[PDB]
């Protein structure tokens, strides 16, 4: 395991293409813990680690970049995951982030409330997304494909999400969807990655690198899940806090990405290889409006 | 003429033996930065923690007005540098301590324009 030295580990491709059924997921590190650096949150360790590993993809990274931020409140009402967020993108990105309960942020932007309420008229270069629900985790129940906020994320992945963006989406064993890994073969590249500080947990990151507007290939996401359960199953990772040391080359390299506006029929199979190897953002570059539905009763 | 004053009550419990506010936002950084006060990205040095800005201001945590016409706060979105021996107080420091329009620095914790 040189794997202890890394920010995490990637789900290997052999087991992306299994055809496994879904097992209780049962991990051998399950209640160890990383020791963190001193003082240091495990939100603030498992974001930089997560931010440490999107370094080694092809993420777009244009002139005025869009990020926004799903669940990012915290019980203390601050957003451990935002500063990282902040801190690793590079300065001027907009960033906007949300939550169901109250925080304070450092988020250019912070919209409160479910996030079905959220609505944004431009499209973005990186979604990131944190939300959890605990009720998920009921172990005496079926672990059938869930909705809720899933069903928000993937509309909003096919509708807001620029071509050529990225996204990270956590998930668990129970907290997973169906049509979000089925999304990811609408992407260039796609993985679930484990943080090497929270890996005796079942929560990985679906990272989709390069988002093409289409099917690249076709998964079905009961049996990518099973895949997902079966290799964290059989492949225990030791905890590890080693990335965290080395901060020198944390900051997500400026590509200065070329951002185009382009219509659906001019989306060629060059514009496609362009998009894939994370050279190309295709989007309008108006300005960036959000807002949130407010019910009114009494 | 009635306003509530914060700065103010915070400096009192804290003189009364009260729990600094925690679960400010400590960063991971290379702690070879330039050592200023409040930037863009973190900065500390040697003798410095860093942390998300917003989560060290009174105005912030408590949900209360910024003491200022426009209500701007000068430390969310940003990273302040907190010496390390006061750490365990980040609200409570940024709120008694001053920084130094010239060189950055906080005033009597790295700022030497004045020797
Ligand atoms: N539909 C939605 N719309 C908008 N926001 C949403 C939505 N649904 C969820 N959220 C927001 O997701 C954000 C993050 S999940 C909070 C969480 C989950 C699990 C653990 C945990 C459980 C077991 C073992 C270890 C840790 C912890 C924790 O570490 O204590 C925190 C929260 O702030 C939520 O409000
Ligand atoms: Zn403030
Ligand atoms: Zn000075």
């Amino acid at each position: 395991s040189s794997q202890a030295w890394q920010p995490g580990v990637a789900m290997p491709n052999l087991y992306k293409m299994q055809r496994m059924l879904l097992e209780k997921c049962d991990l051998q590190n399950y209640g160890d813990s990383a020791t963190l650096p001193k003082g240091i949150m495990m939100n603030v360790a498992k974001y930089t680690q997560l931010c440490q590993y999107l370094n080694t993809l092809t993420l777009a990274v244009p002139y005025n970049m869009r990020v926004i931020h799903f669940g990012a409140g915290s019980d203390k009402g601050v957003a451990p995951g935002t500063a990282v967020l902040r801190q690793w993108l590079p300065t001027g990105t907009l960033l906007v982030d949300s939550d169901l309960n109250d925080f304070v942020s450092d988020a250019d932007s912070t919209l409160i409330g479910d996030c079905a309420t959220v609505h944004t008229a431009n499209k973005w270069d990186l979604i990131i997304s944190d939300m959890y629900d605990p009720k998920t985790k009921n172990v005496t129940k079926e672990n059938d494909s869930k909705e809720g906020f899933f069903t928000y994320i993937c509309g909003f992945i096919q509708q807001k999400l620029a071509l050529g963006g990225s996204v990270a989406i956590k998930i668990t064993e129970h907290s997973w969807n169906a049509d979000l890994y089925k999304l990811m073969g609408h992407f260039a590249w796609w993985t679930a990655f484990v943080t090497n500080v929270n890996a005796s947990s079942s929560e990985a990151f679906l990272i989709g690198c390069n988002y093409l507007g289409k099917p690249r290939e076709q998964i079905d996401g009961y049996v990518m899940h099973a895949n997902y359960i079966f290799w964290r199953n059989t492949n225990p990772i030791q905890l590890s806090s080693y990335s965290l040391f080395d901060m020198s080359k944390f900051p997500l390299k400026l590509r200065g990405t070329a951002v185009m506006s382009l219509k659906e029929g001019q989306i060629n199979d060059m514009i496609l290889s362009l998009l894939s190897k994370g050279r190309l953002i295709i989007r309008e570059n108006n300005r960036v409006v959000i807002s949130s539905d407010v019910l009114v009763n009494n | 003429a009635f306003a509530v004053d914060a700065a103010k009550a915070y400096k009192d419990y804290l003189a009364s033996g009260g729990q600094p506010i925690t679960n400010c936002v400590k960063m991971l950084c290379t702690h070879t930065g330039t050592g200023q006060a409040i930037t863009v990205t973190p900065e500390a040095n040697m003798d410095q923690e860093s942390f998300g800005g917003a989560s060290c201001c009174l105005y912030c945590r408590c949900h209360i007005d910024h003491p200022n016409p426009k209500g701007f706060c000068d430390l969310k979105g940003k990273y302040v540098q907190i010496p390390t021996t006061c750490a365990n107080d980040p609200v409570g420091f940024t709120l008694k301590n001053t920084v130094c329009t010239v060189c950055g620095m906080w005033k009597g914790y790295g700022c030497s324009c004045d020797q």
